[PDB]
């Protein structure tokens, strides 16, 4: 639409919200493959921040490029490293969600604020395979990665 | 309905067409080996699998029905590699059709050699049909897309014309 | 001109079979090869920002891919390989880079040079 | 689209140049199955021109059907009829290529302008099986069918 389309060039960082994502219960409904920043640069954020960010987007883009396909052709017909990215991306998708302080009347969850290093670390860890044992839902609607671990214990019994 | 919806649906079914055509090819090479491997193991015979997407292979034996093939327990590692002597069944007729201590192992091997010959034909056929259906759905959605393309352009122009004319 | 024609062809051959990849375990070695060579040239086309290359640095990198030296190298390691490999040829083989420019192409002599630089480097890389 | 739609109302034939065809070394790079003509009609061009063109089209259509079976079964699994169609179709594909006079400078090869009757005759005889004994590459970059014979004799 001319209005938002013409607005993009005026910004240094863009957060793009999506109804498809919100429809899933993922809030904030940020499209991680359509949000950009001028400072997303290894010489500015350091190569660690950068490499994890690009890693997160790659696994989400790869999972997206498999979605419509396996959705009709079967999950079992996949490579043992494909279904590992599919499980990791599904967990990263969820770890991107977060209970907002402002959103307590919508979520029923206490709001969480996650410091930068903890965000980097958490996603860095899921990418390296460190939580393949943990179920998907443990990562849904939490703050830091330790809460994904705590929730995994609570879901067991 | 929207160009955005058609573009997405077209993106998905174009892929599905390429996958099912490549799977037809995988199942075609596996069939030809299992077809020439059948003949010596047939006259010898007088004395399903894990993998789905192969028509009514798995369902047909289950309707008739400890089981061989992991699709039997759910309704391991069999079907993947051509059955050896070391490793209710589907008797191979043609590419298009099939029908559902030592003397025991003779029957096990014969039914197994028959099963994957019937499976790789049926998966080759199923994948052939899925690829052809996808191909039609593509041509149909392309025509829809271009009708919608033309209407959007024309609609948008008429809105402009009507605004200008009313000045 | 030389190395680019081969890359164009092999990428085009790659594009045809590209969908047999993630949904292929039981492929023939002919199409396994086209996929392998394809994913690897694709990695060589990746490039950082604000660091454009001299044409002879470019041909040296593409040479490694089109001649099959990176076929057994894991896809994820190619970008690291190139950076390192290029840092090397720039530091220690300025004359080889000087030649590819002067000669206008890769002569038999330059070809020989590269063969031994790449092979030994790659061996060192995977040590 | 209104533009090509309107234009098509006026076209009596189409020549479709194919990048796929050119990559096979076939020049001119005309797609022999995609290119059409309104006057390809026995009431216009004659029954003999027609049936040879149809026979050519049919065989190139048939050759494609077998190309999936080519990559799977290999060539030595075909029937004696089907081995012969592959042979003839491959020969037809190459006999459709032609050196151009306008391209003599670029290639050195002498250009050819084939009369209609020699074109019909040539393709007529490949279908009949009069040149099955001939090697496939003899029909490539050639004018009339006589030059397909003179090229076949020249090769060792």
């Amino acid at each position: 639409d001319p209005a938002p389309a013409t607005t993009f060039a005026h910004l240094d960082a863009t957060t793009v919200l999506s109804r498809a994502i919100a429809e899933l219960g993922i809030y904030p409904a940020v499209d991680p493959l359509d949000s950009t920043s001028r400072i997303m640069d290894p010489n500015i954020v350091g190569s660690e921040h950068y490499d994890v960010a690009r890693g997160v987007q790659k696994i989400l883009q790869d999972y997206k490029s498999l979605q419509d396909i396996i959705a009709i052709l079967g999950m079992d017909e996949l490579s043992e490293e494909d279904k590992l990215t599919v499980s990791r991306a599904r967990k990263i998708q969820r770890f991107l969600s977060q209970p907002f302080q402002v959103a307590e009347v919508f979520t029923g969850h206490l709001g969480k604020l996650v410091p930068l290093k903890e965000t980097i670390k958490g996603f860095q860890q899921i990418l390296a395979g460190e939580y393949d044992h943990l179920p998907e839902q443990a990562f849904y609607m939490v703050g830091p990665i330790e809460e994904a671990v705590a929730k995994a214990d609570k879901l067991a019994e | 309905a929207t160009l955005k919806d058609i573009t997405r649906r077209l993106k998905s079914i174009k892929n599905i067409q390429k996958i099912t055509k490549s799977m037809k090819m995988v199942a075609a090479a596996k069939y030809a080996r299992a077809e020439r491997e059948l003949k010596p193991a047939r006259v010898y015979g007088v004395g399903s699998s894990d993998r789905g997407l192969c028509g009514a292979i798995h369902s047909s034996v289950a309707k008739q029905m400890i089981g061989v093939g992991d699709k039997i327990r759910s309704i391991k590692e069999v079907g993947r590699r051509p059955p050896t002597f070391g490793d209710i069944f589907n008797r191979f007729r043609s590419v298009i059709s099939y029908k559902t201590e030592y003397s025991l192992a003779n029957i096990i091997y014969y039914s197994l050699k028959e099963s994957t010959t019937s499976e790789q034909s049926a998966r080759m056929t199923a994948m052939d049909n899925a690829s052809k259906n996808a191909s039609e759905m593509i041509d149909k959605l392309t025509l829809t897309f271009n009708r919608t393309r033309q209407a959007v352009i024309t609609k948008e122009l008429i809105e402009i014309i009507s605004g200008a004319a009313a000045l | 001109k030389q190395v680019a024609g081969t890359m164009k062809l092999e990428l085009a051959q790659y594009r045809e079979v590209a969908a047999f990849a993630q949904f292929g375990s039981d492929l023939d070695a002919a199409t396994q090869q086209l996929l392998s060579r394809g994913v690897r040239l694709t990695e060589l086309l990746k490039q950082g920002q604000y660091s454009p290359m001299a044409i002879e640095e470019q041909v040296a990198v593409i040479y490694a891919g089109v001649r099959g030296y990176l076929d057994k190298l894991e896809p994820s390691k190619i970008t690291k390989f190139e950076n390192a490999f290029l840092s090397h040829v720039i530091s220690q083989h300025q004359a080889l880079l000087s030649k590819i420019r002067t000669d206008g192409k890769i002569s038999e002599e330059s070809d020989a040079k590269l063969k031994e630089i790449v092979t030994n480097f790659l061996a060192g890389f995977e040590a």
